[PDB]
């Protein structure tokens, strides 16, 4: 099942994801931070709600 | 040997054992890690050990 983990050294810890239907989910039409110029995010923003 | 004198090292991976401690990293709180150990683990809680 769809879960997040953590390297606890040599073994690995497990937490049960939660999902989210699609419409309730929203990409941005821009990345720019235009509070600091010439830093950029590898990967889009995005908005929703359980 | 059984009755050799005590060597100064670091655990590894796969019971691996190493002889350079250099693998430092800066204390985060909550810590908590397994390590393998023989045929069974290790605990540590706030890099201390637990049995």
């Amino acid at each position: 099942r769809r879960v997040s983990a953590r390297m606890l050294g040599d073994v690995m810890a497990v937490s049960t994801c939660v999902p989210v239907a699609a419409d309730n989910v929203i990409v941005q039409n821009s990345m720019r931070i235009s509070s600091r110029p010439g830093a950029c995010y590898s990967r889009p923003l995005v908005s929703f709600r359980y | 040997e059984d009755q050799g004198p005590l060597v100064e090292g670091q655990l590894g991976e796969n019971n691996e054992l190493r002889l350079t401690r250099d693998a430092i990293e800066p204390c985060t709180v909550g810590h908590r890690r397994y390590f393998t150990f023989g045929g069974g683990y290790v605990y540590f809680e706030e890099y201390a050990y637990s049995h």
